[PDB]
């Protein structure tokens, strides 16, 4: 199967800087990446879906690019509740892997 | 608009089977897929399975012969059913639809039961 | 303006016909025409920023659709025209552009190479199936390859217009009308097998606004059978 | 020049669709084709740019033969023959070298020695709907349409064998007549990956160049 | 509509006939006798029923949502007025019950 | 002879009609005639040695049969008229007589004096309720006074002529068949809760064979609505 690798591991950064979270694949996907946001002691909430579109009710603050087997998110200015944890995830083909995971403490 | 909802255990002996059963509303069978996602604090979130819109299912490989999902399209009801719980399930379970805008991508999750397999 | 059939009344305001020619009549056939000739309104979906396009399998869309839906269980096979109605309102302030095909005889291609697409992945009764704008995966069960680039035909996307269509742009227009004969080898065809017509709305152009309007645009698509018969006793 | 580009010069040409190989006296070796236009693929593009077509058929088959490597011992041949049945659309077939379905009556097939003109064939416009379709959105197993089957072709020699192995080859000619054609339709981008079905991986729409200006 | 100029929408106007339930989904509002009301081509629609001494009822449905551009307010109101439109018949006058 | 209407044929060989009329025609009513025009036949009683009657309401024993049930549930109100049939076959080795009447306005008397009959002991639905030959005792719950020399309206038996009545005297006839015009005083009442009229069958002479004879004669009732409408839209 496919092997998402998840970069870093955690972070530690204040409210209005930017902020870069990449993930690589083992082989190409063809942009299907999706990407989540969790908070603490919650199911996760859907960000980015293929790997540009952003999802309903979520701001315009986020922003998803790359092709091929490298794949980034941007957030250009924070706020107060952008912080949890984050996870990308390929559908692709089964099995469907989910990231390793990446934390914002927001000190 | 209200969305699906679960319900399970809690705990259950080793050796012993799982079975949790996710009820949506809002929606039908018919037009979206469920999966099932199982977060454990020790190996991060990891995929289980899924039965497709069409009902034909697809589970992971590593819980092939334990995995046992199914659907009925009139009473708005999913069952699946994992045996042989060894020490290594005490994480918490997720059902969540997917195909959001057809994509493929999980749309809205479950409330979630947190089950434990010690004595 | 405002023409009523049936119990039902829609209004409007430029009419693009077939192949050239109005759908017109032919054991012996029943031909039922007091209780079938109405406006079947399907539910609209919505044009967002990031959408790619949607497709109705047409003596599909009407299976669950009341008494039209009780001629067809009753009934073996069938020969229906079609009259589409397909209307977006956006204000001054939106922009983009759709393109409004039907294509008959529309044979979709899986996603995996050696088996064909199952029943409910092809056709969602009174609901829109949607392209998208990436590949889809291959060691699924069974799915539709819907890659918009090539409108899920191995065709170019570009090269629909052969098709009877029509241009929805919101700067100068806002709707299209279609209407669309009688198109197959027998003359009466089993409506249970056999999807005889596709209705496909690609945005080209895609949607765009400002900060402040409304982030999204819907469509209505209105359906209603004409010349419609069937052979029984 | 607008009468090269009608119907009719366009599809009246003919194509080699099938070759196929069979001895004698191996037991297993006679020919099998079923009729379709689905073969070649530089055929099957030109009959996809439409939907419902309508055309009578003239086949032509070059059959020609060469000695295999026998044992000894003087090798002298007459003049060979072959047959060539013709099985319409829900009919007997044959199984083996020497069955019934040969020596069937409602069969018709052609007998053809060596050192003559090549046999010809035409074969009318036989199915029940008023057209053939080449695309078939439905069921009949998906997108198959049982409708337009115009047949299969079984070959074999009539000469049993008394002292060489021959074994024999046939290219089957092909070529429409009177043809009509309507609601045409795009021509196909990708390739062709399998011969059933409409399948694809998906190709991008043109070939790029290094900036728009 | 009393809205703005600026907004547009859609609006189903099912009247259910003596004797059927009241519709629980828009789906089932759509097959019985209704009018589609657009809200960007014309301001007012006329909706004539029969009226007589379940019986009926008139409701209406959202079909799309309100459209609506930048700096215009989307909360709109609607007015509704009643009339008679053929001639009424009536007998054997009483006193009104709107009264001490 | 093999008479047919819609998709069912009944055969005959004398008709009496109602009151010396032709059932005629007349928001604005619609008028269905071409799924309902059709012969209902119930299903068969058995005249036996000691039985005593049989009687069905009129626009009730339609209520579950099928189209016309589906007819009845939609509309409020509605008026028809009624085209019977009633033959019973028996050999020339058998003996008795009927009478078939057709009672307009027939209300019936409860057994108990203070009380009045429910819905379910006046009216069987597609199935025959029988007169007695007994009183009926009255502390029951709710019952009809069914004694048979009273006809259970209070009135004697012998003089139920003058309603439009026809004999079936099995030594030379065998079949009656009646037509009853709407007979109301409102031009269109409701048929759930007004039963117009009211068949009755009444064995005067009883039924006698000799040993090896059947012992039993079927009844035949066959009901066809003639020159019915509905007032809807």
């Amino acid at each position: 199967d496919i092997q998402m690798t998840q970069s870093p591991a955690s972070l530690s950064v204040s409210v209005g800087e930017t902020v870069t979270i990449t993930c690589r694949a083992s082989e190409n996907v063809y942009r299907n990446l999706a990407w989540y946001q969790q908070k603490q002691g919650k199911s996760p909430q859907l960000l980015v879906y293929a790997a540009t579109n952003l999802a309903d009710g979520v701001p315009s603050r986020f922003s998803g690019s790359g092709s091929g087997t490298q794949y980034s998110l941007k957030i250009n200015s924070l706020q107060s509740e952008d912080f949890g944890s984050y996870f990308c995830q390929h559908f692709w083909s089964p099995v469907f892997t989910f990231g390793a995971g990446t934390k914002l403490e927001l000190k | 608009q209200v969305q699906l909802k679960q319900s399970g255990p809690g705990l259950v002996q080793p050796s012993q089977s799982l079975s949790i059963t996710c009820t949506v509303s809002g929606f039908s069978l018919t037009n979206y897929g469920v999966h099932w996602v199982r977060q454990s604090p020790g190996k991060g979130l990891e995929w289980l399975g899924v039965i497709w819109r069409g009902g034909s299912t697809d589970y992971n490989a590593a819980f092939m012969s334990r995995l046992s999902i199914t659907k009925d399209n009139s009473k708005s009801q999913v069952f699946f059913k994992m045996n042989s719980l060894q020490a290594d399930d005490t994480a918490i379970y997720y059902c969540a639809k997917g195909d959001y805008y057809g994509y493929d991508a999980m749309d809205s999750w479950g409330q979630g039961t947190s089950v434990t397999v010690s004595r | 303006r405002s023409i009523t059939l049936g119990n039902s009344t829609i209004t409007t305001q430029n009419v693009v016909v077939g192949y050239g020619v109005w759908p017109e009549y032919l054991d012996q056939p029943t031909q039922p025409d007091v209780a079938t000739c109405r406006f079947y309104t399907l539910e609209s979906v919505q044009w967002m920023k990031n959408s790619a396009g949607w497709w109705w399998k047409l003596p599909d869309a009407l299976s669950q659709m009341g008494l039209f839906g009780q001629n067809m269980q009753y009934h073996y096979l069938g020969r229906t025209g079609y009259t589409i109605h397909v209307q977006c309102n956006a204000s001054k302030f939106h922009q983009g552009c759709l393109l409004v095909v039907c294509v008959p005889e529309a044979e979709m291609g899986c996603s995996n190479l050696n088996n064909t697409p199952e029943f409910s992945e092809l056709s969602g009764g009174d609901s829109a199936r949607m392209f998208t704008d990436t590949q889809v995966g291959e060691s699924n069960a069974k799915k539709v390859q819907t890659a918009v680039w090539n409108a899920g035909m191995g065709v170019g996307v570009g090269n629909l217009t052969i098709f009877p269509h029509q241009w929805i742009n919101l700067r100068t227009n806002n709707s299209a009308t279609l209407v669309m004969p009688y198109i197959n080898s027998v003359p009466m065809d089993n409506m249970f097998r056999h999807n005889n017509l596709t209705l496909m709305i690609i945005p080209f152009v895609p949607l765009n606004y400002s900060e402040g309007s409304s982030p999204y645009v819907p469509i209505t698509v209105t359906i209603a059978p004409m010349c419609a018969e069937y052979n029984g006793l | 020049s607008r009468s090269e580009s009608s119907i009719e010069n366009f599809l009246c040409r003919s194509a080699c669709v099938y070759y196929a190989t069979y001895t004698n006296n191996s037991k297993k070796g006679f020919a099998e084709w079923v009729i379709n236009t689905r073969q070649v693929a530089q055929l099957r593009r030109k009959l996809e740019l439409f939907t419902y077509l309508r055309f009578d058929l003239e086949l032509t088959f070059v059959i020609t033969s060469a000695q295999q490597p026998s044992t000894a011992s003087s090798v002298d041949a007459p003049v060979q023959t072959h047959q060539i049945m013709y099985v319409p659309p829900g009919g007997p077939v044959p199984t083996k070298v020497k069955d019934y379905a040969w020596q069937t009556s409602t069969n018709p097939s052609v007998f053809w020695t060596e050192g003559n003109a090549p046999p010809r064939m035409s074969i009318p416009f036989i199915s029940i709907g008023n057209a053939y379709s080449c695309f078939y959105d439905g069921w009949t197993v998906y997108g198959i349409n049982t409708l337009n089957n115009m047949g299969t072709l079984y070959m074999r020699h009539v000469n049993e064998a008394g002292q060489g192995p021959i074994k024999s080859t046939v290219r089957i000619y092909f070529k429409p007549k009177h043809v009509k054609a309507w609601v045409p339709r795009p021509p196909r981008l990708c390739q062709y990956e399998k011969q059933k079905n409409v399948n694809f991986s998906p190709i991008g729409v043109t070939t790029s160049r290094t900036d728009i200006i | 509509f009393c809205g703005s100029a600026m907004a547009t929408g859609k609006f189903l106007l099912a009247y259910s006939p003596p004797g059927a339930g009241v519709p629980k989904n828009r789906k089932d509002a759509m097959l019985g006798t209704h009018v589609i009301w657009d809200v960007g081509l014309q301001s007012s629609c006329v909706l004539c029923v029969p009226w007589i001494s379940a019986a009926g009822y008139v409701t209406c449905w959202y079909q799309t949502n309100i459209v609506v551009p930048a700096d215009v307010q989307s909360s709109c109101d609607i007015l509704c007025f009643v009339s008679a439109c053929n001639d009424f018949s009536v007998r054997m006058l009483k006193d009104t019950p709107f009264i001490r």
